[PDB]
């Protein structure tokens, strides 16, 4: 698989004294990062969602007060012309 | 002044794994294999790349300075008597007049004169 | 770009002059790719000078190169190999002190073995020294990427 | 932007709040803090506070750490505490178990000032003997988890997911509002500030001409924090016996 | 045996990326 | 000869927050070389390829 | 101040805390020209001090 | 990285060098500097120094500025100076013409301490009367153009070609060498440091354990500069009568 080919690539590039052992170590680090990448993606997406939801609630909270003050002004000014 | 930049970029990092040159090499080597047909963000791809004898001075002078504080350690002969002036009051007077060495050094000087005047092997009558 | 391997020996370290030596190294246009302060053992100090197992002064040296901590450095500059040696100057401290009174060894050396520095001499030897001390820094994957020698290195790896 | 609080500026700005140290102890600290910081291998070490005792030998407490990391949504600082009674020789202030934490939480009053003393508690009649340094460490832990104030967005997360100083920090826009400050253990960008604390447990006095804000804890009276906005420095200090103010609802 | 030349291509790609970065820093200096 | 192909490829693909990934990296490197920052590798993500939240 | 009523006992100790405590200007009793005083435990914050014929509260 | 020198840290670090101020003057400065800085519209204002006089009313001198710009290869600071004799009320220290600069340069001795006094000079016999504040301004100008020390690469040039603090400054690599410091009016990246000055006119003492370097001027004895490397602060102060040391070749 790609693991074997890239491990041989590393064993030729870095040129270790013990090729097989360093190869295995690199294999293990790679198979850990294979999950770490998806975990990073999950973290980023979830944090962005949290941010957006906080901002959505901050917006609705002000929309409510806008409407309430507007209704107050509505009634107050309507009384003037009756 | 181009080999200067290329040399600077390869300054290996003890904290991180490798140099900045190698970081960019790995980033580009991934992108050339990644081939984002639509687009890609630099920050996120660089983050995905990254996520995949002590040298201390000698404390002799400082410890000698700190040893004048408190009382020495015992594994005691009587300290000899000596006369002197009010040295903390001297630091205060000098500080009020705007001369001298301050008032932290006044404390250090008073404790040093104490360590001198109270010495058996040096039978002192008075210190100033 | 040329990378050379340097060394600050225990006599300069004990005199409190490693910082001055590094500052002069960088005042002379060099760039310290890496620095480290380690303590060399006996067998590793042997294998480092392993090409002088039959030399007479070998024990006299190896007992000195373990007398304390050393500074291993990797320097880089356009034409770095020979400029570093022109900086270290002659190997005999007295010869150097006679010829170049402002040289490095003429300022921080005392003896024919207490010269305070040790550069490389040939690019082969420089690469070998660096791979010995800093086995992490990758050195020219371009050159070692021979399309034929790679199959032979695979035979070696198997 | 500072990299670490400066004890000189702290003692200068928080002296009006009565947070002072003796002169001898000030000099002794100026010498002793670097020694202990080096010989413990720590990147940061500062004076945390000073707890008064019944025999006049107050405990000076110092707090240090090496690196802070983001774990489980919290910025965790692996802190280590030291104590002293003269300002010259620092001893360790070892952590306490969770079971003993409750018992020392039950012990009140001003500390004795004798590190060898131990108090007694009675339960169902099983008697426990709690060392005084245990009580000290827990009071410090309580005060620390309550306050630990820094400015907002003064820290930042780096590639290794560690909390480091934000060297491009420009300052708090509104220094007289509690939104400008936060707890240390709140992650950068989490939006949790001191305004999310129980309303009425913090007071803020801001001198808008000199640009110095003082944040006082009312829940733990004795914790003071200062923030100077023209020089971009800040720092805190605790001075007092270490007991929480439980009558706060009746005092506001 | 097919792994050999695949690794060869990987190493050639690495050299390619190295030269790319060389040109990139060369351009950065002028910029 | 693949060098020119890769260069065209990089000057082709556009950044998410810009264009010509090649030119983005070039501006990043020019900024890093303009003032060689403290912990440049770490400053890559905290000062040049991003912006801290209270910068100005 | 020896005769002032002590504070009530607190949990953890049976002895009533005293009404006043000492404050010292040095960590060694041998230091010359020391100053000293007392601080209140009933009113935390009040202090009295005296060096020679010069005292304050 | 500091944004402006702090007078408290300056007076703390340079007190060993005898550069001290009275206690009353210290408090008075703590109040008066912000007032004058605001009511003059200046971004920076610090205590420059203190010149001794014959009647005991030493002149405190403060220096302020708004922005520094690169002009003709020099980092020019449009500075403005103020003087005081009590530390509470600052008056202007107006510039002096070039023709009068020579005459006041010829006047020596310790200043009188009476701002209304004027000295006399004789030339070809035309007598000039030079006000004392002119002499004071000239001495301050000479000392300023001689020393004005900052660390190297602590400033930087921005897009508008103005000299601003380098907020990513990491510190001087070798604090005990004169290459780590430079004049203020040297452009960033120009490579001109204090080592280009006349060899022997500067002394450097570096406490490598605490990390505090002290740079003393030997040409103008009385100018002290400090640099603390663990906290990344620095600052200078002049204290003395303001006369240059011309016998330097015989004293080294």
């Amino acid at each position: 698989g790609e693991a074997l080919a890239r491990g041989c690539a590393a064993a030729i590039s870095a040129q270790p004294n013990d090729p097989v052992e360093y190869l295995g170590l690199w294999l293990l680090k790679y198979v850990k990062n294979a999950e770490v990448e998806g975990n990073f993606y999950r973290e980023r997406q979830q944090d962005l969602q949290k941010k957006k939801d906080r901002l959505v609630k901050e917006a609705q909270s002000e929309q409510a007060a806008k409407s309430v003050a507007l209704t107050r002004k509505e009634a107050a000014d309507a009384l003037a012309l009756v | 002044s181009v080999a200067q930049a290329l040399a600077y970029l390869q300054v290996h990092s003890p904290q991180d794994g490798t140099s900045m040159y190698d970081h960019l090499v790995k980033l580009v080597s991934k992108v050339l294999e990644d081939q984002p047909k639509n687009a890609v963000d630099l920050l996120e791809t660089s983050l995905l790349v990254k996520k995949s004898i002590p040298v201390a001075p000698d404390a002799t002078q400082t410890q000698a300075a700190v040893s004048i504080f408190g009382d020495p350690e015992l594994p005691a002969d009587p300290p000899n008597e000596f006369e002197a002036e009010n040295m903390l009051g001297a630091a205060a007077v000098l500080d009020c007049l705007g001369v001298g060495l301050g008032r932290e050094l006044g404390v250090n000087i008073a404790l040093a004169a104490k360590r001198i005047g109270e010495d058996p092997k040096l039978a002192v009558r008075s210190v100033r | 770009l040329e990378k050379t391997f340097a060394l600050i020996k225990p006599d300069a370290v004990r005199a409190g002059k490693a910082q001055e030596i590094m500052q002069l190294i960088e005042l002379n246009g060099f760039t310290i790719i890496a620095k480290q302060k380690l303590q060399l053992t006996r067998a590793r100090a042997e294998e480092f000078y392993g090409e002088h197992k039959g030399k007479e002064f070998f024990p006299k040296l190896v007992n000195f190169m373990t007398s304390g901590p050393i500074w291993a450095l990797v320097l880089a500059k356009p034409g770095a190999i020979l400029a570093w040696r022109a900086l270290m100057g002659p190997t005999n401290v007295f010869k150097a002190r006679a010829e170049q009174p402002k040289c490095l060894r003429a300022l921080y050396g005392t003896d024919g073995t207490q010269n305070a520095t040790h550069g490389s001499d040939s690019p082969i030897s420089a690469a070998r020294e660096i791979k010995f001390f800093f086995p992490t820094l990758s050195g020219d994957p371009t050159i070692y990427a021979e399309p034929t020698a790679a199959a032979e290195y695979i035979t070696k790896r198997i | 932007v500072q990299l670490e609080p400066n004890i000189t500026l702290v003692l200068k700005h928080l002296a009006s709040c009565g947070a002072v140290v003796s002169a001898e102890q000030q000099a002794a600290l100026d010498h002793s803090i670097p020694i202990k910081r080096i010989e413990a291998g720590l990147r940061s070490l500062t004076l945390w506070g000073r707890l008064t005792t019944l025999n006049g030998k107050d405990y000076l407490v110092a707090e240090g750490y090496n690196v802070a990391s983001s774990k489980e949504g919290a910025a965790v600082y692996e802190t280590k505490y030291f104590y002293s009674q003269d300002g010259a020789r620092w001893s360790d202030l070892q952590p306490v178990d969770s079971e003993t934490a409750t018992r020392c939480a039950r012990i009140k009053g001003m500390l004795s000032g004798d590190p060898a003393k131990n108090y007694e508690l009675e339960e169902k009649p099983l008697v426990f003997q709690i060392p005084e340094l245990a009580v000290l460490r827990c009071r410090v832990d309580a005060i620390a988890t309550a306050t630990s104030v820094i400015p907002t967005d003064s820290t930042i997360l780096n590639a290794a997911s560690q909390v480091v100083p934000n060297r491009l920090f420009a300052g708090a826009a509104y220094p007289e509002k509690l939104e400008s400050y936060q707890h240390r253990f709140s992650l950068p960008g989490s939006g949790v500030t001191l305004s999310q604390d129980l309303r009425g447990t913090w007071a803020v006095q801001y001198d808008a001409f000199k640009g110095v804000a003082q944040v006082r804890s009312l829940l733990f009276p004795g914790y003071f924090f200062y923030y100077a906005a023209n020089e971009l420095t800040w720092g805190s200090l605790y001075v007092g016996d270490g007991l929480r103010n439980n009558d706060l609802i009746f005092m506001l | 045996p097919w792994l050999k030349e695949q690794a060869i291509g990987y190493l050639a790609r690495g050299v390619v990326a190295r030269r790319v970065v060389d040109k990139l820093v060369e351009d950065a200096a002028a910029a | 000869a693949d060098v020119g192909q890769a260069l065209a490829f990089l000057q082709q693909v556009k950044t998410t927050q810009g264009a010509s990934i090649y030119e983005g990296l070039k501006a990043a490197l020019a900024k890093v070389l303009e003032d060689r920052p403290v912990n440049a590798v770490e400053a890559l993500e905290t000062s040049v390829l991003s912006t801290p939240p209270a910068a100005n | 101040l020896d005769t002032d009523a002590p504070l009530p006992a607190a949990t953890g100790d049976k002895v009533p805390p005293p009404a006043w405590s000492p404050v010292f200007a040095s960590a060694s009793v041998t230091t010359r020209n020391q100053v000293a005083g007392v601080r209140s435990n009933r009113w935390p914050g009040a202090v009295c001090a005296c060096a020679g014929r010069h005292f304050t509260s």
